[PDB]
This record gives C-alpha cells, structure tokens and sequence, in this order.
C-alpha cells in the first residue's frame, strides 16, 4: 500500500539522486523522468547529494534533462562531484539553485586500465577526449571559460557554494521553500 | 622451502666445493631461471658486475629460461650488457617471454642461441594506471616510449625494420627458435658437438 | 491496510532518523520531508538517533528542512553524533525537544586521503571548511561562541542530557507526550 | 495507485537496458518486450546505457527486436558496448537515435576458456565465428564493410556520436524529446 | 619444511648430492621452473664432470609446464651423454615426456608404477584472436610434443595424437609394447651386488 | 619448525637423529606418503643398498597413509633392492602406510601391539567430464586391482576376503593383522641379555 | 621465530635440546603430533641403544596429542629396558598423562603446582553411518586402552578410569598421587645444595 | 635471525642470547608460551648443575601467558639449587608478573619504569554444562594458587590479593616494592658509579 | 632474509655492534628491543666506560618495551650517543631524549614525532577504566621524563602531545630533544 | 629461500662480495628495513677506506621519504665520495636519491629509466590531524624539491611543475634537465 503512497510523492514532480551516480540507479531515475513527461510538462525540481562516481550515467542522466520538455529546477544539497554535477549543470543556470551550505567539487574523469600498451594509447586518448568533452560540457552550462575549467580540475578543485555562485555555476543559493 | 643441491668437484681439486648455481658461476654462467622481478634482477646484476671484476675478457654464457617479468629489470639488465667490458652469450631454452626475448636479443651479435623446441614470446609490454586523467594520458605516454624504445631496440638488435616489428608486437607473436632465427632474434640453434670427448 | 497504518504516521507527523547518517538514508528520510510538506504545513516531529557517519548527508537534511515551510519539533534521543546534530539545529531552539536518558557528540570532522601531497593539501583545506562550517553552523543555532565550541570540538566531546541545555542545543527535555 | 502508474510507464512503451547484459536482465526485458509486442505495434522505445557483459545472450534481445511486430526507436545514451551495441544495431538505422554526449564502443569478443589443447581450438574455432558473426551484423547494419569493421575492432576502436553517424550507426543526435 | 636426511660418507654430505655423486638426477616434483632451472643445471655439471658415463635420471613427477619441461628435454639431448631414465611410480604430461625422451635402450620404470600420456593443459584469456594465437600456438606445442611420443616409440603419430585425446594411463607392461620404455626394472640382473 | 636435536655420539661432527638412524640402516617414514618425502625414502632407500646389500633396512612407519601412487615406487623399488628390510609398525599405518608395512620382506615385517593399522581401499578423487571420469575410474580400479592382489600375496590371503574387508576401512591392531597375516610378530621388549 | 639458545659447557655448540640429551634428558613439551613422536621415537631408540643402564628423563609439558602418535611412544617406553623417568612438569593432558602414568613404577613424579588432565580419547568421524560405526568401534578400542592402561599402570580399577575419563579430571599431582596416577613429588629442595 | 645479531668473542662463536647465557642470564621479555617453557626450564635447569651457586639474572620484559606452562617454570624456579634473580623491565603480566613475584626474597629486582599487571586468569571455556563446571573449578583454582603464592611470596593476605587481582591493575615499581613483590629498583652500576 | 649481507667473518649489525653501534631500525616490538637491551648491555659489560653509539630509524611503537630501554640507558653507566636519524616517532624519539647528554645527536633532515602514546580497551567500563587510569599514567610520567630530558616545562610538551607533532631537525635542537646534527666528520652541520 | 649464489672466492655471498669492491646493490624498496641495512653498508665502507669511491648502485620503485632522508644524509654524513647509478628505474625515491651523490660522477645508464613525484602520503583522521598531517608532509614536498634544484642547479619552482605530477625521464633529457653528471658506455667511467 505504499504503492498508494508514492503516487501522492510522485504529484510533488520531484526527485531525489543522492549518493554514487551508477546505472542501478539510473534507471529507477529514468524510470522517473519519463513518467513525469509522461504526465506533463509540469516543472520538476532536483535535490542532489552525491560524490559523482561512474560518469557515463552521469552522461545520460544529463542528456535526459536536455532531451524532455519540462523546465527542470534543480539544488545542489550538502555536496556535489563530478559525475553528479554534470546533472546539476543539465539544468539552466536559471533554474540551479542551491543550498547555502553545499561545498562543490569537480575533478576530471575517473579512469581505470590495465592491459597492452595500445590498450593503454586508445583508452586514454577517449578519457582526455572525455575530459575535454566534460570540460565543455562544464564550461558551457556555466558559462565560465574553458580552459579555467579544465585548469582547476588538474586536481579535485572544490568550491563553496558562493563560490560556485559566482563562479556561474549556480543561479542562487535556495534556503527556504518560498 | 625447496632444496638447491650441493657438489664437490672442488673438494677433490682440494679446495671444497659448494652448491650448484654458484658451481656455475665460477664458469661464468648465470641462470635466469625465474620470473624476472626487480629483485632477481639486482642480484643478476651482481652477477655481472662480478664477472666485471673477475675477467671482463673471459665470456659469459647466459640461460634465458624466464617466462617474464617487469620491464624495469628487461632495462638494467639490457643497459648493463651494454656497460659490461665483456661479451655474452645467450640460450633460449623452454620458455623466453617480452623480457626473455628482449635480453636474448640483446645478446653479443652472434652469440644468441637457443635451443629447438625452446620458446620466444614477444609483445609489447602490458602496463597501465588508474585514476585521474592526465596521470593516465601521462602514463599513456611513458609506456609509449617504452615499447618504442624497446622495438625501436630490437630493429638494431635484428636489423629487421622498425615498423614490422611494431606490426610483429601487436600481439603475442610467439615463436620457437628456428622461426625467430629467421626473424634474426637468435643466430643459431644450439645441437651438440662431437670434440667434448667425441 | 496496515501501511494505511504506516500513513497514520503521515497524520501525526512523526519520523525516525535511526541509524548512521549515510546517503542512502537521506533518501528515506527525505522521501518522507518531500511527502509531507505537499500534506500540510504543520509541525513536524522528528526522532534521532545516530552514530553519525558522512556528515555532509547530515548536513543536507539540516539545509533540506530549514528549506521546506512548515516548523519541526524535534526529539533527540539515546544519542546524538557529530554528524547528526546539524540535524537536531536544523529545528530552532523553541522547538528542538530532547529526551533524558540520551547523550550528545560533536566531533570535528573524521576525515582519510590519499595521493600526491597537494592534492591531499586541497581536501586539507574543505574540510577545515567543514570544521569551520559545522562550527558555524551549531554556534549560531546555540547561540555560542566560534571559539567556544572549536574548543570542544578539538575532540570527540561529549554531553549528558543537562549539559547541552546548559548550552541550549536543547530547550527542553520533553519526558512525556504531555 | 503506483501500480497503476507503474502501468502508466507502459503507457510511454519505454524501455530501459541500464548496466550489464546478462542473462538476469534479459528475462526482466525479453518480458517487458513481450508485454509491449502483446499490446500493440505503436513504437517500442528502448533507451541504453550499457557497459555490455555477456554477448552470447544479448543477442537474443537482438533477436527478439526481430522478432516482434512494432517499430523501435532506439537511444544511445551516454555509453554502449560489444553486447550492448549489438542490440542497438539490432534495429534498423532510421530508428537508431542516440544522444550527443555518449561515447559508443566497440570491442571483438572476449574468451575464458580452459583445459585441453583440443577442447581450446574447439570453443576458439567458434569465437572465431562469433569473432566475424557479429561483425557481419555491426557492417551490414551500419552500412559499412566487414573488413573496415573486422579492421578497427583489433582493439577498443572507440567513437563519439559523431562518428557512429559517420559511420551510420546512428541517425539522430537526438538532443529533445522534440 | 620437509626433511631433508643427512649422510656422512665424505666427511657431512647432503643425500641428493650423494645421487647426484652417482650420476643420480631426482626429478622428486612438479616440473617447475624453479626446478627445471636446477635440473638442467646438474645435468650440466654432469655432462661436464664425465659426459660418458651415463645419467640414471629418476622420475616422479605429475607433470609440470611443458614451457620448462621442454628445456629438459633439448638438454638431454644435448650433452654428449646418455641418459637412462626411471619413472618412480608415477610420470604425466611432462613425466611421461622425459622418460621417453630417454636414449634410445634406456627407458625403463618399475613393474606397478603407471605412466599417463596427455596432450596439452593450456588456458588462455582476451579477445578471441588473442585467444585463437595463444590457442593455435598451443596446437604446435601439442603436435611437437606428440611427434616425440611419436619418435621415441616409432609409432605412428595419429594414433599417439589419438591417445593423448585424453590422459590415458598406461603400465609399464602397456608402455612395453607402446615403446616408451626399453624394459622394466626387477633386479640388477640376478647380480649380488 | 620442531627443532630437531643433534646426535652428539659421532664425536666427526655430530649430526641429527633422522641421519644417525639413516647411518644405522633406520628410515623413519615418519609422515604422510607425499611425494617431496617419497623421494627422500627412495634415496634414502637406495643409498643404503650400496652400503651394504645384505643388512637389513629398519623401517619405522609412522603414517597416516597418503599418495598411493608414490609409495606403489616405493613399493617396487623395495622389491627390487637385495636389503630385504624390516617394517617396523610403530603408532599406526594407513591405506598404503600399511601396504607397505606388509610389503617388508617375508618374516621380516613387525610391529608394536597397540599400533593400529588401516587397511583400506585407495584414496580416490575423480573429476571431469563422464568419458573422462570413467577413466579415472578405471586407473583407480586398476590401482585398487592391482594393489589388493598384491596385498592378498603379502599376507597370504586369497583376493576376495581382503577387498571385503578394505570396502571400508578396517580398523586392526597389529595382532589381529598378525593374525590375518599381515605382519611376522609384535615386538614385546628388547633384544639382548641383563638388562 | 625466536631461536633455541646454545649452550657454553660445549665439545660443540649444542643446541639446548642436544644437551639435555647428553644428560638423557628429553623435553616433550609439545604438541604430540608426528613430527614429535618420529623425533622422540628416534630418541629413545636411540638413547636405549646407547646405554641401557642409566634412566630416561622424558619430560613432558604436553597440551596434549594424538592418540595413535603417543601410543607408539608409550610401547618404547615398555620395550626399552631403561627406566623411563616421565616428568609431567607444569601441564599433562589426554596422551600427556598417559605417558606419565605409564612410566615405569616407582619411576613416575611431578611438581606440585603441577597441572593435569585424564578424559577419554577426543576425535570424530564423518562419512556414512556405516562409516561411522567402524570408526565408533576403533575409538572404542583406543578408550579402554588407555583406560585399562590407567587403571592397571595405577592399579586402579579399569571400571573407576572409564567413569573419571568421562570427562577432563583435572587436578595437580597430589591428589594425582592420591589417585595413583604417579609416585611422588620431586620438587624438593632435598638437603645438601652441591 | 634478523631479529638478533651473530655476536662473536675473540670467547668464541655465539649468538646475542646464548653469550648472554654465558653470563648466566636468560631473556623472557616474549609472551609465555608453551614452547618457550620448555626453553626457559632447560636453560635454567641447565645453570643449576653448570653451576648450583653462581646465581641467575632472570630479566622479564612479558606481556604474559599460559599459567598451565608458567607454573612449571615457578615449581622449577623453586627447585633450584641456586638462587635466582628475577627482574622487571617494561612488563610482567597476570604469568609474567607471578615469576617476578615468585622470585627469591632479596632476589626480586624491578626497573623504575616497568609495569606489572596483577591479574587473575583469564580462561577460554566452552562445550556443555558439567564441562564449563568442571573447567571452571580447574581455573578457579588456579586462581588460588597464584593467590595463594602471590600471599606467601608476598607474605600478603590472600584475600587482598585475590581482591587487587580481580581487576586487572597496573602495578609500577613503587607500588610493587611497597605491596611486596619485589625488593628493589636498580638504579646503576656500584663503587665509584664509573 | 638473506638480504642483510655477509661483511667481511660475521653478519653486518655484529660487527656494528663489535664497534658499539646498534641499529635500531624496524618498530619497537618486545622481542626486538629484549635484543637491544641484550645488546646495551653485552656493551656495557666489554666496556662500562667506553662510549656507545645508537641510530634510530623507526616509526616508534610499543611504549612498554621501550621503557626499559630507557631504564637500560640510565642503569649502564656507558654514555649512549643516540642518533635521530630518518625517522623517529612515539617512543623512537622518546629514546632521543633519553640519551647522552650533548651527544643526543640527529641528521639535518630527518624528523622527530611527538604525541600522547595509542591504546585503547575493552571490556567493562570499570576495566576500560583501568586501562585509561595506566594509559594516562604513561604519559603522566613519560611527557615529564621527556620534558626532563629537555628541560623543558610539563605544560607545554603536554600541548606538544596533544596532539600528534612533527620537528623537523633544527627546530628539535632548538627544542632541545637533540643537542647537535652531525654530517660529515660529525661537525660539517652539528 | 630464494635465488642467491655464493662466489669463487672466506664464505661469501653474492651481493657480500660486491660490498668487497664497494659496491652497494639497492634493489628494491626504500623501507626502513633496508634502509637499515644499506646505511650499515655505508657506514661500514666509509671508516674502511674513508677516501676511496662508492659505488651505489639504484634500481627501485621508491619509498618512504623517511628513509629516503637517512640514505640521503647518510651519504652526506660519510667522508667518502659516492658514485650513484641509477638503472633500470629509480621511482621516486631512486630519482631524487641519486642526484645526491658526488656533483660529477652522479651515473645513470642511458636507456634506464627515471621518475620524479610528490611525497605520496595520506592520513585519515580529524581536521587538525589531516591538516598536520599537510604541513609535515608539505613541508616535506617543500625542502625535498629545494634539494633536487640544488644537486641540479635548477630553479626550484621549476621542479614544482615537473614534480605536479609523474614525470617519467630518461638519461638524455635528464641530464640536460640536470638529475645526473652522465651516461654510462661500457664501463668507462667506472673504470675500477
């Protein structure tokens, strides 16, 4: 009878993605979406707490947002990575709001090989192309230059929230329902 | 642990032999008869900088009998063939791998040999690296350099092109004795002489 | 019909943060905010106890429930940990409620890193941020003082029920429903 | 009620292949597809991200895209792999939409097998087959030669999108629901 | 570790060596590089030492890697010598190799041991033509290693890569008519000594 | 490991216990029949043929049995060498720790009278396809054939009464197994006079 | 592993052990496994072979063993015509006891703080019941052995050793003496020191 | 071994315990185990006939161990025909702290900063219920006797005794010379200090 | 291990020590410092007067088997020159202090840790109690040796200990645990 | 037990022998264990002949920087003049141990590889542990990279960038970048 219960959740049309980005639960995400824009085009409002994780549902889940009609707000809640802002970022930068005390990170891609020297030559020619990709990705939604972006995630560059703010990254730091 | 047995060849010269491998070391012969790691390969290394201060002219033999380890000993012990006043001879018998190979062509011009049924495996080396992304692009770049270098190497030990090499690298081009001779890693397969005692 | 039973706790209101402060729980939890603030706008009760665990979880639900409209009452009881007390200040201090048995932990942030140095010297730095921040955090919902409770927090410190009314973490120490 | 918004996802005729093809899942999908062949034949819309895992069986999803009646708009996104990207390529090309983020895959076969000389020629004189099988089904379906196929897939010829549509494995970077 | 015994005849002797002193090599184990690098290397010494008297290499081993068992082999053949060789009980892949590699009259093994012919236990991993080379070099390693048993008895080869479709395992009295060993041990001939 | 002591009675240099009783024609097969050991017993074994083919050889076997395979060398090579040795049942033997023990030469082959001896069929382990475990099956077989024949030669017996009762295993002290024939006699006190 | 230290009135540099052996002593302060016994075994053939005349000084401190291992040590003991002079000093346990109680009369002590322990043989089984109830007849055996073997050594009655086996009997050696188990004492300082 | 270097006298070949043993000293700052009994006995044993009256320096640096293979290390120590020195550097535990104790009156030396844990048994039980009952009264026992020793070497109530041993407490140098047992701190060399 | 090499005829730490240098290198377990306590005081007996020499290399450890390595210092009446080099830590450093007055010696780049030693228990309260009572009664008396051996005040060390600390060499000298930084011809730095 | 021999010539062995000539094999990690017994070799060779050359020859992964300090100090706290040979590899700790060695005769064999890197670390633990736990190993980064611009005489700043992340070398560049003094043909330069 919590299958009664949900469906007073799901005419909030909003969402919760909090931990590790990864597939299983990108598809309970998905399975979410599309639900909603099978319903309207109705707003939908983000809460993220996540230290990123596998990128490539990252990838998609970003995609999702851009490919559905509906105007996606969003908030960044007590921590973001990599794998998870890229969502974050997939909504407008009218439309990110956040929490006043976030702290948010990036950092290029997270990347793993072992195998033949040219096994080595081909995957790290796609993560940095990954990376550059991301980069843009990154820079775009912001608004921030490219290579400001891809400078500071040499390494796990964090922000504060305000930081973020001003970075571009955010539209305002949410800290009532109102 | 297993045994090393001991001899006593010595004893009877009236100067007490002694175990085996060090037996044949005082003929100048040295077994690399284990996976090559860093560690083995500082002691071979001592090895050759022993016979360095023995006779630097009096040869040296050498076993090849490794299925391959690391590529950081295939460098020091290459590089130190090359340091050392002396020549080498190499045997290829039962198995030589990436490292196996590569010393036993690094041999003295002339002096590789091996045995019939014995192994060559060659390939590019396996490596890799995990995490950040220019570490790895890093990474990518050393390790290019290496099996560069190290086909770049056995185009001179082989007089075989660079390319068809690298091309011959692509993969486990495994190949026993007769084949790699053509392929110039080696200079003969050793059989058997009639004038030790006929 | 028994979870029809579990939805009069949607009536009364009342939830339960048992256990360590992970993401995961932040989803149960805050599946549960979400619900009821499309219900009403009354106050909401709270229960906690918890070891803690990542902060920054503990931290988002402080920021998600000072965000939602309506009020909480909150009753922090066995104890409290150094993550899961930015949960009991997220409830202002004429409603936060306590039981007398319980007890309390606010140690600055447990932390672990890896890697190159100055990569290590940038987590070295947020999670100064978080020590400051927490720090702000619970002196201003306390009415403290920064240096105050940086001193406390130098350690794993600890309070009885009495003592954190004495500090006025508490208000009162509801032992009854009455 | 969520069962029969459970019911309102078949509704969407949406599909999703999110992680590891194997042999778990095909039976949570080869039923969804079958569900959705027993309604109609209005557009069965698969959506993807997957690392790939066991080919042997993700054919039979690629099978069963033959075997049932609707059309199928399928999407790419984020990532596809050896096993996965089969079944993409199970559908015809003007149905193979995609996102612009995903980077595509491709990699030969992959084998474990043990024990006598005999018995490994034996289940390598197959993978082999398997080796040109699915390489067939890759050219013929994006319109390009055995051989250029046969050629790159030596290693993890990767793509972006952009290739796939060179190469026409897709037709669309399908970037709305527009 | 395992006990090893200790005799006293040259002073305190090791008793491998004493068999080694004979001309006695003991293949006592899986054929291991770590062994093959030692057994190779006292053949060497006693090819060096008297390459006309014979070896009388005695083996119990279950079969070890061809990638070493194969250095033993050309060796054997490579010294100017000799080499009889015993099979202990029991003699495998490898095992039943080097006792028929012996020379030729030399071969022999006990009455109730048992000796086992097998083609190659392989293994291999990656994509397929890694695995396709890994396997068809494991082809060559096979038909090599069966025209031996091939060559050795004189059988043809067919039916010696049809017997080795499994791990077949044969008596002495088998191995007899099946030429890997020239004979069995009973006795030094009804000699006292 | 159990540091073992030091002979001091050659005092040459005096060596350890297993080698004094190695100088007095003793082999302790004082573990499990594995093959690291077995080959030590075969030199060990062979050795002492040279030094003298007539004295007997002093076999302690202290086993819980083991490679069937292994031992069967020993076995053999027992039968082959002219020292005609003593098996000298001491503790207990086992499923081919005591096929040995009766395997010492004929009149030879004793043993304390609480040691315990586990006749036995062989150990057996078979895996793999069906066509490849019906010939494992038959080399087990073959081994238990091959094995309890000699077994009813070495006590005496007929064939059938000792693959009964090796069915299970059978649990026998030495004077029972002396009565089944498996052994010549029990050793009871020491060789000798006065004392 | 910390290493067994030499000793200085030695010929040669004896380990410990060794020069205990030279005073006929020998240390069975182990685990009574085979790697033991074929050690000791050896010993007391060896040192029987030696000289018959002076006693044996077996020492044991044992948490106990296998049952089958000391069973061999205890027929040497019988077998050789020296006079085996058990010493359970500190610890005895199910084969440990044993050994000290099957000394030779008058010839078996002990130290008054002392520990032992006396129950029936320890073991198991697995397999089929049929394979169960053969290794439940064997074990059989091994308990009124070593309960005929406490009884008579001791000259308690076999009746009394299988019901106090029943379990762990633990005592020191007094009560041990008082049940029969040993002879005497020998901790005592005894008079004159040179 | 690593652990200890080849010390060579110019004296002879050795090794840094064994010519320590020539000193007449032996090292117990490991755990008491049972193995290292059987060590300890037999290298004090050996000192008693080597010499019965050039005394032993018996250093402790213990965490502790088995009573069942302490005690004989005690009755023996009692035994001889010597006189022992024990002595206390860094620890002596619920085993080690007894010999300490144990050790002759005027002979129980201790180092200012070394620890000694007064503890009661600790003792690992289980199986069914007359068992534990019985494995129970064994170590209650035991935990007389060291009681029981602990009051007479100490010249202590046993009560007391058994009362600071219950919990497990952490006697210095001070506090054990005070409570009796041991005589004395060393300090340095005597004479001239030099 | 038979890495550590033969010398010369003995092992290499034998000869060191037949020179009165001792090599504490791995942490400090029991059975390694019932070693050096072996070897301290095999030294002071072939000679009480002469000089010996100590290099610390370790990461510290077991604070109790340490303890008696500094009873054993302050027994013998032989000057011990402890060297600080590398690595010192806990107890490791602790022994620094301890030694030789001005011949506490030390590398210009090595380092030096501080803190209040690492326990813990369980058990009852009243049991974990005890341990607590003991664990503070270590550094109760260790800090104040510690600061004895400096000369430095209680309070402060305490601080220097309340939590984990790292000198470098000259600020160590200039704390006054070390008295001088050797290097070549031991004076080039000091 | 493992691979080591012992030698024609006294009861030595193999790498004992080679310390006869001098000659120090370091063939593995930087742990304090063989950094125990390496600066015994050092020690040793330096009041045997406190004039005549060293020869310590590098092939590592790295290290403890720890140890890597006592080596270092060591061979700065011996009178003798060192001959250091970085072969095969020397990562991290081999890297910048080798260019401690005698300004001129720092050795390298040519296609042998080398590794600059950061003090790896970590620590886990609270906010004023971890960020103690940054300074020391900070300050470690600091003074250990001021060392290698000076045995290279390069610009310390410079040698942050290289250090920012591996930086794998060769002899060419290395040399010209200023970790050594040569390269090394057959036997010349190591004449003895």
């Amino acid at each position: 009878i919590t299958n009664i219960l949900t469906q007073k959740l799901i005419d909030t049309r909003t969402v919760l993605i909090y931990g590790e980005i990864n597939q299983e639960l990108a598809e309970d995400v998905s399975k979410q979406l599309l639900l909603l824009e099978s319903i309207s085009n109705d707003p939908i409002t983000i809460f993220i707490n996540s230290q990123g994780g596998h990128v490539e549902a990252g990838d998609t889940i970003h995609d999702m947002i851009k490919f559905i009609k509906p105007t996606v707000k969003v908030v960044g809640t007590g921590w973001v990575a990599a794998a998870g802002i890229t969502i974050y970022l997939a909504a407008e930068k009218e439309n990110r709001f956040s929490l006043p005390n976030t702290r948010y990170m990036i950092h290029q891609p997270a990347g793993g090989v072992q195998g033949q020297s040219t096994e080595i030559e081909i995957e790290a020619k796609e993560i940095i192309r990954m990376r550059e990709r991301i980069n843009r990705l990154i820079a775009e939604a912001t608004g921030q230059s490219y290579e400001q972006i891809s400078k500071d995630t040499d390494r796990n560059f964090w922000l504060s929230v305000n930081e973020a703010k001003d970075y571009g990254i955010v539209n305002e730091i949410i800290e009532n329902r109102d | 642990m297993n045994l090393i047995p001991t001899v006593i060849e010595q004893t009877s010269r009236g100067e007490r032999a002694y175990d085996i491998y060090s037996r044949l070391l005082k003929d100048r012969i040295i077994m690399l008869g284990s996976a090559i790691d860093d560690n083995v390969a500082n002691s071979i290394v001592s090895q050759l900088l022993f016979l360095d201060a023995q006779d630097p002219e009096k040869d040296i033999f050498l076993y090849i009998n490794s299925p391959g380890g690391s590529i950081s000993a295939g460098m020091a012990i290459y590089d130190t063939m090359n340091f050392v006043k002396a020549d080498v001879q190499t045997i290829g018998m039962g198995m030589a791998a990436a490292m196996g190979s590569f010393l036993l062509t690094a041999g003295a011009n002339g002096k590789r040999f091996a045995l019939p049924n014995a192994e060559i495996m060659i390939h590019q080396p396996l490596g890799g690296a995990q995490g950040q992304a220019t570490e790895i692009e890093i990474a990518a770049r050393h390790i290019l350099k290496i099996k560069e270098r190290m086909n770049t190497i056995m185009a001179e030990k082989t007089g075989q092109p660079y390319e068809v090499i690298a091309r011959d690298t692509d993969r486990d081009n495994f190949m026993t004795a007769q084949e790699a001779k053509d392929y110039g890693l080696i200079d003969d397969i050793i059989i058997n002489k009639s004038g030790l005692k006929g």
